[PDB]
DNA sequence: CATGGGTGCGCCAGACAGGG
DNA sequence: CCCTGTCTGGCGTCCTCTCACCCCATG
């Protein structure tokens, strides 16, 4: 990793890049989620920006996945209750 | 590498000699050495043949001096009560 | 105790973790820049030379402070806002701040120049690769005018690089420096003598055409080839170099 | 006293075609330059061929 | 380990100044041959043919 | 614990709850303890090592004053022998009797018996003076010393570090050419010349036309001239040559100039001083150059012509790495360079987590106090100037001031969770207490 | 100071129910170890604490030995007796040594050794007093959950472990949860968890029934067997000697309340309770519940039982993934083959036909006479060869001469079959004849016999070329074996 | 013992007199 | 009151590294 130019080419604000990559790295580090790109024993920050460069993560997809994996948890709870 | 290597091929049974030593070479305390000399023990090969029970009968030899002798013999790989066949060799019988 | 196993642990945590280097009189924002550490046997911070022109840092006894971004948002701010590759233009204007300062412009000015006779005057060369091969083997000189065949890529279409190859009447050193120029720049950026204003507008035209990543890697290749041929130049200073005018005493 | 760090080609990253990049480690604090210079000067001229 | 030892630095190096001077060769009728003449500078602890053989 | 209060059972004293702990010292420096002083406030029991130092200094001062008496008595007896060469000399009878009676020998009332009486006055003065001074010196060693209010004894220990050189020290010549030494190369990589000798230091030429100190290049050329004369003396002396050729060459190297002040001649040195003068000149010949009346260019050229060096001062130099010649021959010579005491293992410092100040809960300042570097005001402006917001928040809340924030941070770092719980700076609460301690009512709304 | 030692010994003796002597011996060992650590040299040290004052003397102990290996800690018997004639091998010689000051370091060492002595005394006696708990259902609090085990706190510094195999497949415990389980093993891991607790093994089921069914705790009802598929289904077999008590009804309880309490503790495991019978066939019928058994055929020699069921009950008799038959087989100890009535008849017809074919082939009898032997219950040549002559003479139409001839034919058929197999491979005939040549292992003898080289004569007739394809036989080794065989056959 | 008793800076700027 | 002179206040670069020394005095 040297430059983050295409990670700004795909998220034009350059400040939303930091929020999206921080949210992604916090999901990968403590929450225990797998990286969507195969790593090379990089740290979670570079893996976050490496997922940004592929395009498969931004704030839209992160909100989609948090709503679907919150509805999945509450659906599992409701089907366990009733 | 083959060229550079071809351009350089014109360039490229009484124990052993320790038994024959005097008891003074064992670095024993002045007390232990003088107690052994009083019993006519001159060589390490003479000392190694004596049993612990025989050394305790020697006048003025204490339990402390016996432990010193064992620790020093053990540091050289020797133990009290080894039987040497043909000791002393005829090379020592004339002093 | 510093046992034998904590240095592998240390090369694990240093990796991909930027640090904030800071010169003590910080006047503008280019005086705090974030780097990645490379571990040093020693007790002195090794600081990349081009970056010195941003810090106003010479090496006459200067000191710098290192700060560690602890949290994760701060590591990302050091990599995405404050990294030294991201600060290549001064915020006061449009001028590049990673301009090559002093040794490297002497190495370039001695490299891309010419003299009216040298070894290999007016011979013809089938590419820049054998220009460097003729300089290294000892058959030509670094400044000896020569027709070469260079292939400059002009990007005249909409994002498509079109190759045009031709014979430029140039020198040996200009072809050797053409081996380092990225694809899109024309050959006439190296065809001149390359002082300091010319190398600054070379990096500026590279940034305006080819963007950021070729300009970072080309700034490094400029610095490496400037240091190497300034070492090969042997450009001393003597007492005879300061030529007194013969007309000076009659003027006085 | 005649025991040095005997090196080896850890990888041959041959980039594309008619082009390789051969890295050799580890050498002494000074033998990288003497083997690079020896192999560089011999390959340049000594190496024979036809043209 | 005791307080009575004194450690000096150790410059285990016998040679001082090695200068080679290449020059033209005429012993062999064939020309374009060279002679390599190496003037070393030992401090007496190393034989010169042994030095060139170990090198 | 029952076992802690059972100190009284096996031994006595009292309880063991008291923290047993021996004042151990910190790190950063090696050394060799060369000298230990122990001072004792009077009344306190001297321990065994303070009595060892007292016996040691008693023994040293005893030996020193006794050697004062012996050496001055030896000079006095040599004076008596020098006086009794004439006027009633005894060539054999002088050393038959003990030496303290060299006065009652056969000699009339002259200046010599007067001088022996004056030397007897001096000798008895030395005897009684030695008595009273040894008593006073035993008093000075044996007595205590007035000290601080409430201190028993002061122990001073002198460590003696030997600091060599490393990348990061500061060296400089005598003209303003500073510099941090940047790489300590091997011997082989150095540019050598067509004799074989490697150069020791490679400076940078580009500091000369801007920083206009052109005197260092004349100093370099004249130093090379001096070493050329020294090498020719070393060549004429290593071949075991007689003193005539050394006299010839040293005389030619000492004349060499215009109307000058020196004008020495070696014809009054007598064949033994010339060998010792050449023993002192073989590592180079020292040259004086006064300030504004110095050695001009033509004199440096004529002295570089006396040695067999090139006239322009520039030798062609080969390379160490490639082994092939540098084009356009370069300037070598000798420059007299100074090491300055701005070393690098006195400035280098690092801190993860150390002590914290008392009134404002921020880290301490300095190096001796294990402290952290001041993230000053202009650096805060330079991080406002980017968009770095979390870096500044942890740079002035978590890493610096907030105590619960930094203990949460330390637990979170050693557990792998990079996350900060922000809180408030405690020094802002100090600002609230200082403004609130006036008649002013500052608060925090909502 | 003095009286404080007595007060500490009395407090610890009363609180931990421990012999004062054992606490002092341990404090002496603790102080000796603390003393040894203050010397740069490895010394031997004895400490003696006075039991009235609490004062203590420290020695340089010298273990009286016959042969001294460690001169710093050992003394010869001859040297020890020079100081005190009363000393024997294994005694200690002392040396006036300064007793270590009782700082908080020795204090901490003494505390640790006391705690360790209490683990080997107070806690050991508590485990001995809880002999029932060591075997019954202990209750613990979950202290830690790992991937491979759960650590339980039992109180009093006792830790137990449930291994992953010892858990039910659907159980999820959290730190602070209360868990019951059977203490099935006590090992010697005092530091850590010496206690092993199970919830999956059959003992958990037995002990839950002992607690929930008073009639089992009073020994009025006995559990004879238990088979279990943990967290899915179990079977228990119950017996009573009191004809007034229904053992199944007692274990079920009013409306199943007792069996449902046990099932609920086991995460909803289904429990079948069956009556133990002393007749194996009747016990297997009971074990197969809830499937109705139509007939059972018992093979005592194979320890197997063929169970015929109606075609509608086959799926119930086998159960989901064979769970019902497997639990019945584990409960009975018999191998249980579940088939339809039609399949059992087809199996018996195929076995009868195979027995008739075997008898016709080997006994040189007609099919009619072979059928009579199978109808009288003879299925093997071994039965006909070895059965008492009286049972064969009870068959209608057999006389003493015909029975003798039939037995002689059966014995001759068995001999021929055995010899044939032993010659085909390397069991006995080629393992002696072909293996006579020195060097022949049993594997090589069977490889030779697979080529038709069955005897030492057959091997003597071979060439090296005839044996060259035998894996592990080199031409040299083949030549040596053929020559060894020839030396015995032709020159012996 | 315990408390308490110099005279080398220069500009800006607004508030306070001071005439005007 | 409308301009003029005076009088006091408020302020003047950032990081570091040593050192030396912190209230008498006394009835
Ligand atoms: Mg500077």
């Amino acid at each position: 990793r040297v430059t983050v130019q295409d990670a700004v080419e795909k998220i034009g604000n350059r400040f939303d890049l930091v929020l999206v990559a921080a949210r992604r790295a916090r999901q990968m580090q403590v929450g225990g989620k797998d990286p969507l790109v195969p790593e090379e024993n990089d740290k979670t920050t570079v893996i976050a920006l490496r997922e940004i460069e592929e395009g498969l993560i931004n704030n839209q997809i992160l909100d989609v996945r948090e709503r679907q994996e919150q509805q999945e948890q509450e659906a599992a709870e409701l089907q366990a209750v009733t | 590498a083959t060229i550079l290597a071809e351009q350089l091929e014109a360039f490229v049974p009484e124990f052993d000699p320790i038994l024959l030593r005097p008891v003074d070479d064992l670095e024993l305390t002045v007390r232990s050495a003088n107690c052994l000399k009083a019993e006519a023990i001159h060589y390490i090969g003479d000392l190694v043949q004596r049993t612990e029970v025989e050394l305790l009968k020697t006048p003025n030899l204490g339990k402390k001096s016996l432990t010193e002798i064992k620790d020093v013999l053990a540091s050289r790989g020797l133990s009290l009560g080894m039987r040497l066949e043909n000791w002393p060799p005829a090379s020592i019988a004339d002093e | 105790r510093e046992e034998a196993v904590v240095w592998d642990i240390l090369d694990e945590v240093i990796r991909e973790h930027p640090v904030l280097l800071n010169r003590a009189p910080t006047l503008h924002r280019l005086g705090i820049q974030a780097f990645e550490p490379v571990l040093i046997e020693g007790k002195a911070i090794q600081l990349h030379p081009l970056v010195c022109a941003a810090y106003n840092a010479d090496f006459d006894g200067d000191q710098m402070a290192v700060h560690v971004p602890l949290t994760l948002e701060a590591q990302l701010e050091a990599r995405a806002l404050m990294m030294s590759t991201n600060n290549i233009l001064s915020p006061a204007n449009g001028e590049p701040i990673i301009v090559p300062s002093q040794d490297v412009v002497l190495g370039l000015y001695y490299m891309t120049r010419d003299c009216v006779n040298a070894k290999g005057e007016g011979m013809v060369l089938t590419g820049p690769k054998e220009a460097e091969r003729l300089y290294r083997s000892g058959l030509a000189s670094l400044h000896a005018r020569v027709k070469v065949r260079i292939t400059e890529y002009e990007k005249d279409a909409n994002g498509e690089l079109v190759a045009k190859t031709s014979l430029k009447d140039t020198t040996v050193g200009r072809a050797i420096l053409w081996m380092i120029v990225p694809k899109g720049l024309p050959y006439s950026i190296v065809n001149q003598a390359l002082g300091k204003k010319a190398i600054s507008k070379m990096l500026n035209t590279c940034y305006r055409i080819l963007g950021l990543k070729p300009t970072v890697i080309f700034a490094d290749q400029i610095m490496y080839t400037g240091f190497a041929y300034a070492a090969r130049s042997g450009a001393s200073v003597g007492i005879d170099d300061m030529v007194i005018p013969e007309k000076k005493h009659e003027i006085i | 006293v005649t025991e040095f760090l005997k090196p080896r080609l850890v990888d041959i990253e041959q980039v594309s075609s008619t082009h390789a990049k051969v890295t050799l480690e580890p050498l002494e604090r000074g033998f990288g330059h003497t083997l690079g210079n020896a192999l560089r000067r011999i390959l340049l001229s000594s190496m024979p061929g036809c043209a | 380990r005791p307080i009575g030892r004194l450690l000096v630095d150790a410059c285990y190096s016998p040679v001082e100044r090695i200068a080679y001077n290449v020059e033209a060769a005429r012993v062999e009728q064939r020309t374009d041959l060279d002679k390599l003449v190496i003037e070393m500078e030992t401090n007496g602890t190393i034989d010169p043919e042994e030095a060139i053989r170990r090198a | 614990t029952p076992e802690e209060k059972l100190l009284r059972a096996i031994f006595g004293e009292k309880a063991s709850d008291v923290k047993d702990s021996s004042l151990r010292v910190p790190n950063g420096v090696s050394g060799t303890v060369i000298d230990v002083q122990v001072f004792t406030r009077d009344g306190v029991e001297k321990d065994k090592r303070a009595l060892e130092i007292e016996e040691m200094q008693l023994k040293q001062a005893k030996k020193d004053l006794s050697e004062e008496l012996q050496i001055l008595e030896a000079g006095l007896f040599s004076r008596i022998r020098a006086v009794l060469v004439a006027g009633g000399v005894e060539a054999e009878k002088l050393d038959k009797l003990p030496r303290d009676r060299w006065l009652e020998l056969g000699l009339t009332d002259e200046e010599k018996q007067n001088q022996l009486e004056q030397l007897a006055e001096q000798y008895d003065e030395l005897k009684h003076e030695f008595e009273k001074k040894l008593e006073a010196k035993r008093r000075k060693i044996t007595q205590g010393d007035d000290l601080a209010p409430g201190v028993l004894k002061i122990v001073k220990v002198y460590l003696a570090v030997k600091r060599r050189i490393q990348p990061g020290d500061k060296m400089a010549g005598r003209h303003g050419n500073k510099g941090v030494i940047s790489k300590i190369n091997p011997i082989e990589d150095m540019p050598y010349d067509e004799n074989g000798t490697p150069v020791d230091i490679v400076l940078n030429p580009l500091g000369v036309p801007s920083r206009m100190n052109i005197g260092q290049i004349l100093e370099t050329h004249l130093g090379m001239a001096a070493k050329g004369i020294g090498d020719k003396i070393n060549a004429m002396l290593k071949q075991q040559q007689e003193v005539a050729k050394l006299r010839e060459f040293i005389q030619r190297a000492y004349d060499l100039g215009a109307d000058v002040r020196q004008k020495v001649d070696l014809s009054t040195f007598s064949d033994e001083e010339v060998m010792r003068l050449a023993e002192n000149l073989r590592k180079g010949m020292p040259i004086a150059t006064p300030v504004f009346d110095g050695a001009k260019e033509a004199e440096i050229k004529e002295l570089l012509k006396l040695g067999d060096l090139p006239t322009s001062g520039q030798i062609r130099l080969y390379d160490g790495r490639t082994g092939e010649q540098f084009e356009r021959p370069v300037t070598v010579g000798y420059m007299y360079m100074l090491k300055l005491n701005h070393l690098v293992d006195d400035k280098m410092h690092a801190r993860s987590t150390g002590s914290y100040s008392l009134v404002t809960q921020q880290p301490l300042g300095g190096k001796a106090q294990f402290g952290g570097q001041r993230f000053g005001e202009m650096e805060v402006w330079a991080l406002e100037a980017y968009g770095a917001a979390y870096t500044l928040q942890e740079m002035l809340t978590v890493k610096s001031d907030d105590v619960n924030g930094r203990t949460k941070m330390y637990k979170n770092i050693v557990d792998g969770n990079h996350q900060m719980e922000p809180g408030m700076p405690e020094s802002f609460n100090v600002l609230l207490k200082e403004i609130r301690s006036l008649g002013i009512n500052i608060e925090l709304e909502d | 100071m003095n009286k404080e030692i007595l007060a500490v010994v009395e407090a610890v003796s009363n609180e931990k129910a421990l012999p004062r002597e054992k606490i002092f011996e341990a404090l002496e060992s603790a102080l000796a170890t603390a003393t040894k650590k203050k010397y740069e040299q490895e010394i031997d040290v004895r400490v003696q604490i006075d039991r009235k004052s609490g004062d203590f003397d420290t020695f340089r102990r010298w273990l009286v030995v016959d042969e001294v290996t460690q001169p710093t800690k050992e003394i010869t018997l001859e040297a020890a007796r020079y100081e005190d004639e009363s000393l024997n091998l294994g005694d200690y010689v002392e040396d006036q040594i300064e007793s270590v000051t009782f700082d908080r370091i020795t204090t901490q060492t003494a505390k640790q050794v006391i705690v360790q002595k209490v683990r080997e005394a107070e806690r050991a006696m508590v485990v001995d007093q809880f002999r029932e708990h060591e075997g019954e259902i202990i209750t613990g609090v979950v202290k830690k959950v790992n991937r491979d085990n759960i650590s339980l706190d039992l109180g009093n510094n006792a830790e137990a472990v449930i291994l992953r195999e010892d858990m039910l497949p659907r159980e999820n415990f959290r730190p602070g949860d209360r868990v019951r389980g059977v203490l099935y093993s006590v090992r010697p891991e005092a530091r850590g968890a010496q206690l092993f607790v199970t919830r999956s093994k059959p003992e958990m089921l037995i002990e839950l029934f002992r607690i929930e069914v008073p009639e089992i705790g009073e020994e009025v009802i006995e559990i004879k067997a238990a088979a279990r598929d943990p967290g899915s289904r179990a079977k228990i077999a119950v017996k009573t000697n009191d004809k007034r008590i229904d053992p199944v009804g007692a274990c079920v309880g009013m409306r199943g309340a007792r069996v449902q309490a046990v099932s609920t503790e086991l995460g909803g495991e289904r429990i079948d309770i069956v009556l133990w019978d002393d007749n194996p066939a009747q016990f297997v019928i009971n074990a197969m519940a809830p499937a109705d058994v139509a007939s059972i055929v018992v093979d005592e020699d194979k320890h197997t039982m063929d169970i015929a069921v109606e075609a509608g009950n086959l799926a119930q008799a086998i159960g989901r993934n064979g769970q019902n038959v497997r639990l019945a087989s584990q409960l009975s100890g018999w191998e249980l083959n579940v088939m339809t009535v039609d399949d059992l008849q087809a199996k018996h017809q195929a076995e009868a036909h195979a027995a008739i074919d075997t008898f016709t082939k080997y006994l040189d009898i007609d099919e009619d006479f072979a059928t009579v032997l199978v109808e009288e219950g003879f299925s093997t040549l071994e039965e006909l060869a070895y059965v008492p002559m009286k049972e064969l003479l009870e068959i209608e139409g057999l006389d003493e001469p015909t029975v003798e001839a039939l037995r002689e034919r059966a014995k001759n058929a068995l001999a021929t079959i055995a010899q044939a197999q032993e010659e085909s491979l390397g069991d006995n005939k080629p393992a002696d004849d072909l293996l006579n040549l020195e060097g022949v292992d049993r594997d090589l003898a069977f490889k030779l016999a697979a080529r038709g080289v069955c005897t030492l004569e057959d091997l003597a007739e071979q060439g090296i070329d005839d044996l060259a394809d035998i894996e592990g036989l080199t031409d040299e080794k083949a030549g040596a074996l053929i020559m060894a065989a020839r030396n015995i056959c032709w020159f012996g």
